[PDB]
């Protein structure tokens, strides 16, 4: 719509387990703070999955935390044009009708 | 899956945090397995090309 | 393994480090506890032990002790940094019973994760005869 500049922005939402999800809200299963918010990224090693597995007892409090992240994109607009010029004597005295 | 959600406000007010600006949501479940005949499963371990 | 806890009042950080270790950041010693609980090895993790340790100490001064109303009971602000060696766990365990016939090769495999680095292994064997004790297998 008019009166909004020349650009458009949108939001993409990154999944929980993707590598792009980076933040400081992670808390490890032991309760100690951990650098990674997501449990494990796009990692298919069995060792990482085995080590970082959520675990709780019957009464559970403050064990495992996660976080989320979003990204944005953009687009823009340009303009083009061209023209041509003629004279009346050309169209009147041309041997070809319907040149226009 | 069992999910519990408590939005911030009056319900989250507590003696620790009288204002109750905070909130949380949690998920929990159980899982187990029993294997009757392990001889039926098979596996071939190998390297893979780049 | 016994663990030792340090608390920094300004940053609200509780540091768990090995018994021989020490910190020069200005924290004070709150107490000590066993990471694998002797009575309940699997029911209690580090967070519960740190909470029980910090319950006793006083809010205004981490060195001194006080009753309930002046305790350190809010663990939403408290953050825990682990500096001690990770606990040894048995990812793969030996089968309880192995059956075979004479003249066939038998293989035992065990997988251990955690600990320090130069984890070693030693295997021991006992006979079925009465009054027999574990004997080292000659490497």
């Amino acid at each position: 719509p008019k009166h909004y500049g020349k650009t458009i922005k949108v939001y993409e939402y990154v999944p929980l387990l993707d590598d792009r999800n980076i933040n400081d809200q992670g808390i490890d299963a032991s309760g100690a703070t951990i650098v990674n918010g997501n449990l494990y990224g796009s990692s298919k090693d069995i060792g990482n999955i085995t080590s970082k597995l959520p675990l709780l007892t019957e009464n559970g409090g403050r064990v495992n935390r996660v976080g989320f992240t979003r990204i944005a994109r953009e687009g823009s607009i340009h303009k083009f044009g061209f023209f041509y010029e003629f004279t009346q004597e050309s169209i009147d005295f041309d041997s070809d009708d319907g040149l226009m | 899956f069992t999910v519990m959600t408590k939005m911030p406000g009056k319900e989250t007010a507590d003696r620790n945090d009288p204002y109750g600006e905070t909130g949380f949501s949690s998920i929990k479940w159980y899982y187990g397995i029993l294997v009757k005949r392990p001889e039926r499963l098979a596996l071939i371990k190998t390297v893979a090309p780049l | 393994p016994v663990l030792k806890v340090m608390f920094h009042k300004d940053t609200n950080v509780a540091t768990v480090l090995d018994a021989s270790g020490s910190l020069s950041d200005g924290s004070v010693e709150v107490g000590t506890f066993h990471h694998p609980d002797e009575t309940y090895p699997d029911s209690v993790t580090i967070y519960h032990g740190v909470r029980d340790l910090l319950y006793k100490r006083s809010a205004k001064d981490p060195s001194q002790t006080a009753s309930y109303p002046n305790n350190i009971i809010n663990m939403q602000v408290i953050s825990i940094d682990m500096k001690a060696t990770p606990r040894l766990i048995l990812g793969t365990a030996l089968p309880r019973v192995i059956s075979t016939i004479e003249g066939k090769d038998v293989t035992w495999h065990v997988d251990v994760a955690g600990g320090k680095a130069p984890l070693t292994y030693k295997w021991q064997f006992k006979a079925n005869t009465v009054g027999a004790a574990f004997a080292d297998i000659d490497s």
